[PDB]
């Protein structure tokens, strides 16, 4: 799972 | 003016009312789908614009499975955002109709993927708006739409 750089987690 | 139909929330961890079990947003965006949602990627943009904005989302759609529905989950138990998800009312034609008419409730705009519409490409302006949302286990209920 990524991070955008807003925070967002996802796959 | 309101709506309600019969389509209640696709996942309990939407819920931000614990004592009652119910969801309810504030002044939220609706986002009105017709396909279903799996792959969270296509939908960053706008979740990111509506963040930003910081206002709820509610998200009306044919579906929302997978990692998707999974990263809505986890995404405002952190705080990040902060959204819901249901299923469209009705099936076949009488779903399309009933979009429709959720979209002109809110001042919204059916992204429609049978026109061929990208989700990528939907804007605020394209989100619906009403003054608050509630939902349940087994309704969906738009006060005050725009």
């Amino acid at each position: 799972w990524m991070t955008t750089p807003w925070g967002f987690l996802h796959p | 003016e309101g709506m309600q139909f019969d389509r209640g929330y696709l996942s309990p961890y939407f819920i931000n009312k614990p004592e009652t079990g119910a969801v309810e947003l504030e002044s939220p965006f609706i986002l009105l789908a017709d396909k279903k949602i799996s792959n969270i990627r296509e939908m960053l943009p706008v979740l990111e614009a509506v963040a930003k904005a910081g206002k709820p989302l509610l998200i009306i759609a044919e579906d929302v499975e997978g990692e998707a529905l999974a990263t809505l989950v986890v995404n405002t138990m952190r705080g990040i955002v902060k959204v819901a998800a249901v299923k469209a009312p009705g099936f076949g034609d009488r779903r399309k109709a009933m979009l429709q008419d959720i979209a002109t409730l809110t001042g919204g705009t059916v992204i429609s993927e049978e026109i061929g519409m990208e989700l990528e490409k939907a804007t605020l302006e394209d989100l619906g708006q009403a003054k608050r949302v509630v939902i349940n286990k087994d309704t969906t209920t738009i006060i005050d739409g725009v």
